[PDB]
Formats: C-alpha cells, sequence, structure tokens
C-alpha cells in the first residue's frame, strides 16, 4: 500500500506492522530483510555504533 | 518509500530499535534522528550536551542519570559531580519544544528550575529521583511558571526544607496535574491549598504525600479525588475513634480505581483495616515504613489477592510470607527490608525459610530483594530449582561473610545454582562467606546477567577475571571491600568499552595500575576518587580509595573537584 489519496488510518494500519518487521533486529537483519545497500564507510557505520551504544542505550 | 518512514519509525520506541534503524543506511540515519521524541542517557558524562542536541535536534523528553548507584551508600563524596545545569543550559535554547526531563542521582539547583519553568512552555512532565541541591524556592518557581505542568515527582530527594509556601504558587487558573509525588518533604505544605489543587484537577491519577499531612485529612483529600489510580498517605497514625476511621473507610471505597498503596508512616494498626474494600484490586503495596507485627501484616495481605508487587519490612516474617506464599498468586516482585540492621539480634523471625515458602509458592515470582541474617545452600538451591524464571536477585545477609550456617560452606554452590538455572537472572547481588569459586560460576553461567554487586566477596583477582572474562551481558559492576587489584582489571581491560561503568572502593587496585589503565585506553574515563591528597603523594604501589570506569564518547570531564583525577 501506498495512497496518494490520504486515508489516514490505513497509514497506521501497515505502518505499525511494517514497523513490526523491524522492532528486534539488527541493521543487517533489517537491511538484508528488505534490500537497502549498505552505504556507510566502516568508519562511519562504527563512530555511529559506538555513540548509539554508549551514549543513547 | 520516504514519509512513510518517518510514519513507520514513529512506531518505533526502544532506544534498541531506534539506534537499529538509525544504522541500516545514511537515509534512515537521517529520517530518525529527525523524528526521535525521547533520548535515555544512563550516564551523564559519557557524551555532551552538544553532541546530543546535533544529532536529534527534535526531541520532546530527556532521561539523564548521574552518580554510580553506590551513591546511595555514600561511598560518592560531595562534589563528585552529577551537575545537570550545562544540560539544561544547552537544550534551553534548542529544545524549545520540550515536554519531559526525568533525571536521577544529579545535582539540581533553584536556577535549573527556574531556567527550566522559564524556557519550556510546553513543559510537562517532571522526576527527580534522588536529585539534590535544590530547595523548595525551586518548586515554587515551578508550580508558580509551567502552565501545563502534569507530573511534579520528587521520590527520594534531598530537598533544601525552606517552607511549605511553593505548593500555593500553583495559580487558580491551574487543572492539568496528573501526577504529584511529595513524600521527600518535611516542610508541611499548606492543607487549603492542597486540597483547594487536588479538586481542581480532575485528571490528578497519583497522589503521594508527606508526612506532615495527618491522617485525620487524608479522608477530606480522598472525597476530592475519587478517581486516584494510587495513593501514598501521610502521617497513619491517630487517637483510635470511629468518627475517624469510619471518614476513612467510606473516603477510601470511594476511590474504585485505587491500585497502590504506600506511605503509611507511623502506622496505627487500628487504622489500617479501613484500606480493605481496596485491597482486592490492589496490585503494588508498599509497606516499608509500616512497622507493624506480623499478625497485622498476614490481615491485610490475606485479601489482596491481585497483589503484584510487595515493599515490607521484615516484621512480616517466616509466617508471613508463608502466607503470601498461599495468597497472591500473582506476586511478581517481593522486597523485604531490614526492620534493624546495627543490631545483630534476630529481632523478627525471618530466616531464608520465608524466601523459599514464596518462591515455590508464586509461579510469577521473578524479582527479589531480601535482607535475613542467615542463609544456606540448600535454601539457594530450593529457590533456584523452583524459579527458574527469576530476572533480578539481589540478597543481602547482614552478617558479612557469614557461611551457610548448617554445613559452615560458603554460599558459592548457594549461588552457583541461581546463575545456572536462571537463564535470564539480569541482575544479581551477592553476599555471604563467598570464595573465587562463586565467579567461576557467575563467569560460566550467568550469560545474561547486566548489573552484579559485590561486597567483602573473593580470593583474587582470579574472581574479578572470570566475571570480565565470563558475563557477556555485563553492563554494570560494582565491587567493595573485595581482595581483587590490578592483574583482573588490565587483563581485562578491553571489556571495560563493552560496560557502561565499573566502580572498585576499598579493594586494591594500585594507583600505579589506574595510571596504566588510563593510557592504554583514552576513550575509557578512568577515575580516582581519593581524599588523601594526591595520589602521586604516596607510592604507586598504594591502592586508591575508589577508582570509578566508564566509556565515553566525550573524553574527559570539566567539572572535578579536587579529589577526583582522571587517569
Ligand atoms: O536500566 P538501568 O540503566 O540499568 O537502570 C536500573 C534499572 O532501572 P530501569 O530498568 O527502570 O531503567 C533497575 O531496574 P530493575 O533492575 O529493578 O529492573 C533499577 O532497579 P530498581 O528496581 O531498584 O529501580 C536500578 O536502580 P538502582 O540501580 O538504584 O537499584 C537502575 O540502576 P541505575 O542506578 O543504573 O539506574
Ligand atoms: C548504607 C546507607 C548509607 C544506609 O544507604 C542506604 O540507606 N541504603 C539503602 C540500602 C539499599 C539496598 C540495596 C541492596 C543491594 C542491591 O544491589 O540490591 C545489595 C544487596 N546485596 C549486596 C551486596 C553488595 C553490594 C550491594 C548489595
Amino acid at each position: 500500500a501506498a495512497n496518494y489519496l490520504n486515508i489516514k488510518n490505513l497509514l497506521d494500519l501497515t505502518c505499525q506492522t511494517v514497523a513490526d518487521m523491524i522492532k528486534g533486529k539488527t541493521p543487517e537483519e533489517i537491511r538484508t530483510t528488505f534490500n537497502i545497500k549498505n552505504d556507510f564507510t566502516p568508519e562511519e557505520e562504527e563512530e555511529v555504533r559506538r555513540e548509539n551504544q554508549w551514549a543513547f542505550e | 518509500p520516504e514519509e512513510v518512514l518517518e510514519h513507520v519509525f514513529s512506531f518505533i520506541q526502544l532506544d534498541k530499535d531506534r539506534n537499529s534503524v538509525s544504522l541500516v543506511c545514511k537515509s534512515w540515519y537521517e529520517i530518525e534522528r529527525w523524528c526521535r521524541r525521547k533520548v535515555f542517557i544512563g550516564n551523564c558524562y559519557a557524551v555532551s550536551p552538544a553532541t546530543v542536541i546535533r544529532r536529534f535536534p527534535k526531541v520532546r523528553s530527556v532521561e539523564l542519570k548521574g552518580k554510580p548507584h553506590f551513591a546511595d551508600f555514600n561511598l560518592v563524596p560531595d562534589g563528585w559531580g552529577g551537575y545537570v545545569y550545562p544540560w539544561i543550559e544547552a537544550m534551553s535554547s534548542s529544545y524549545t519544544w520540550l515536554e519531559e526531563i526525568r533525571l536521577k542521582r544529579m545535582v539540581v539547583t533553584d536556577d535549573c528550575l527556574e531556567l527550566i519553568a522559564k524556557s519550556f512552555k510546553n513543559f510537562k512532565v517532571l522526576v527527580l529521583s534522588s536529585c539534590e541541591g535544590f530547595s523548595t524556592d525551586g518548586l515554587a518557581a515551578i508550580a508558580a511558571t509551567c502552565r501545563n505542568l502534569k507530573e511534579l515527582d520528587l521520590r527520594e530527594s534531598d530537598v533544601d526544607d525552606v517552607s511549605g509556601h511553593w505548593l500555593s504558587h500553583f495559580p487558580d487558573t491551574y487543572t492539568s496535574l496528573v501526577s504529584l509525588n511529595i513524600s521527600c518533604l518535611a516542610s508541611e505544605v499548606s492543607f487549603s491549598a492542597l486540597e483547594r489543587l487536588v479538586t481542581r484537577c480532575p485528571n490528578l491519577k497519583s497522589l503521594k504525600l508527606n508526612r506532615a499531612v495527618p491522617l485525620e485529612k487524608l479522608a477530606t483529600l480522598l472525597q476530592r479525588a475519587p478517581q486516584l489510580e494510587e495513593l501514598g498517605t501521610g502521617g497513619y497514625t491517630a487517637e483510635v475513634r470511629p468518627d475517624v476511621y469510619s471518614g476513612l473507610s467510606v473516603a477510601l471505597s470511594g476511590c474504585k480505581e485505587l491500585r497502590c498503596l504506600s506511605g503509611f508512616w507511623d502506622a496505627v494498626p487500628a487504622y489500617l483495616p479501613a484500606v480493605y474494600s481496596v485491597c482486592s484490586r490492589l496490585t503494588t503495596l508498599n509497606l516499608s515504613y509500616a512497622t507493624v507485627q506480623s499478625y497485622d501484616l498476614v490481615k491485610l495481605l490475606c485479601q489482596c489477592p491481585k497483589l503484584q508487587r510487595l515493599w515490607v519490612l521484615d516484621y512480616i516474617e517466616d509466617a508471613g510470607l508463608e502466607v503470601l506464599a498461599s495468597t497472591c498468586k500473582d506476586l511478581r516482585e517481593l522486597r523485604v527490608f531490614p526492620s534493624e540492621p546495627f543490631v545483630m539480634e534476630p529481632n523478627v523471625a525471618l530466616t531464608e525459610q520465608g524466601l523459599v515458602s514464596v518462591s515455590m509458592g508464586c509461579p510469577k515470582l521473578e524479582s527479589v530483594l531480601y535482607f535475613c541474617r542467615q542463609m544456606t545452600n540448600a535454601a539457594l538451591i530450593t529457590i533456584a530449582r523452583n524459579r527458574p524464571n527469576m530476572t533480578r536477585f539481589r540478597l543481602c545477609i547482614i552478617e558479612p561473610k557469614a557461611p551457610d550456617y548448617l554445613t559452615l560452606e560458603p554460599l558459592d554452590i548457594g549461588f552457583g545454582a541461581i546463575v545456572e538455572h536462571c537463564k535470564d537472572l539480569r541482575r544479581l547481588s551477592l553476599s555471604g562467606l563467598l570464595t573465587d569459586k562463586v565467579f567461576e560460576y557467575i563467569g560460566t553461567y550467568a550469560k545474561k546477567m547486566e548489573m552484579l554487586s559485590v561486597a567483602f566477596a573473593g580470593d583474587s583477582d582470579l574472581g574479578m577475571h572470570h566475571v570480565l572474562s565470563g558475563c557477556d551481558s555485563l553492563r554494570k559492576l560494582e565491587i567493595r571491600d573485595c581482595p581483587f587489584g590490578d592483574k583482573a582489571l588490565l587483563a581485562n581491560a578491553s571489556k571495560l568499552e563493552t560496560m557502561r561503568s565499573l566502580w572498585m572502593s576499598s579493594c586494591s587496585v594500585s594507583f600505579g595500575a589506574c595510571k596504566l589503565l588510563g593510557q592504554k585506553m583514552p576513550k575509557l574515563n578512568v577515575e580516582v576518587i581519593d581524599e588523601r591528597g594526591a595520589p602521586d603523594s604516596r607510592p604507586e604501589s598504594c591502592p586508591v580509595e575508589r577508582v570509578f570506569i566508564y566509556r565515553t564518547v566525550a573524553g574527559p570531564r570539566f567539572d572535578m573537584p579536587g579529589f577526583v583525577w582522571n587517569m
């Protein structure tokens, strides 16, 4: 489901369950099951993880 | 997708998951920082205001903790740190839309509270959990200015008691109060203001009172607040009279939505049974300050079949708990506090048979905190055999280095059983006579453990070494007066980076080893908190008083006082 036309309740229906795809999955598990391609030089993809786990978790 | 993602992300609210999505693509990192509502900062010194304000610029809610836990044991002297001001001041002009600030063990001051008040128009939630350094003047300012305050929660703080006047500054146009927890205030608020306040607050849902609010007046506030979900009483003593008992009783049955009860200071047994219409819908009960003997607690607990949480003094007793065991099949968390600890003298008959009972009896017991004076590996073995689902277990035996009193053996197989059988044990706090052998159990078995607290245990660094070596999930490790030092500590140096903090006080970690570690480990701050004067004024090999290590992306801190050294 896309939409154009704005059926606000149903956005809520898909989003809540796509979101449900994601919760409790690594950035890989997501990126795999989804086919986003990792666009992080592993220097940035590692400064970011250190911030995440050291400061926000 | 795209603005869809914005909508998909709103469904995700765990920090872990938010962090996870931030790491899935540069685009996701970006949509995410933009639409993140809350930040959790477990350690105020692990990152800096500006770094936070600059990732995450649309933040509505901020949670921050300062001092390590053993600050409750008076093991971190005054001035150490924890100042919250830099955060308030940073967010003060970036965080226009800011709604909640929850702080744990921080220094917070009247100009902090002023600034919060003056700068956050939509401000709603203030929880100051074991903070210090403000006064009722600061509270005044918040009352006078925050026109949408929904929660003012002061659990467990040292307030400067300037006076109860502060509560009257809430204007008459103020109605939005949802939660008010003033149990730590000694200052006596004005009963008229307060009553007038409860009445114009239709959404007041949790009200927790100070001692100075005498039992006689309880009834009146309750008839004004019949929607309360939780209540904490005030003083709970009085001349025994039936007008009084009766007004209480009626007032209480008036609140059909109460689930939580506490307070009960100086409680008079005569006046507890009023709480009984309430009893049977009741999920949390806290009788910590009620010094009321066993039979009395047991009359009260008999009619709480729905009870999920119970904190109680130890005045309940073994018989007490044998009752709880048959009675509250739904009990989840049990905390027995000690009734008089500096006396070595069983004044109550609370032993380990209690804990053992409870644990056969409540299939959902998963969290325990328990002070007895005596223990056995037969008890722990049984406790562990019965509660494989246990997730938090703190035990605290009053005599230190006390051994199993039947075998004289120390408690290692004891706690071995716990760690081996509660495969989710996520927090563990130890005591009794204990040798390096327990740590071997811990490091082999405690694989989900995240928090471990230890005092007067262990034989050599071998102990600490199985712990940093074995415990995959370790986040907080904190230790006092054990024979643990340089070796385990440098042997496992990089574990310290997968952990949030390590705290060691009266151990034998030499100043030499502290120094080395700081240099091996630019990114940890290794802090020597020691009050005898500079450490280099003593030979490298002398144990520091305390050292506290923790990872940070901010590098070393700016507000150390004089008795703290960074490395
Ligand atoms: O998640 P943390 O950063 O480790 O915070 C923990 C945690 O609090 P929260 O899970 O609510 O965030 C504990 O909760 P449990 O272990 O009980 O599940 C809480 O324990 P209490 O139940 O006593 O509140 C404990 O408090 P404390 O350490 O004072 O015992 C506190 O530890 P922090 O001091 O690190 O926040
Ligand atoms: C010591 C003074 C200054 C009285 O501070 C307090 O009043 N403190 C309230 C006591 C809180 C009880 C926490 C139990 C604490 C715990 O982590 O649960 C604990 C149990 N066994 C231990 C062994 C070693 C280290 C810690 C523990």
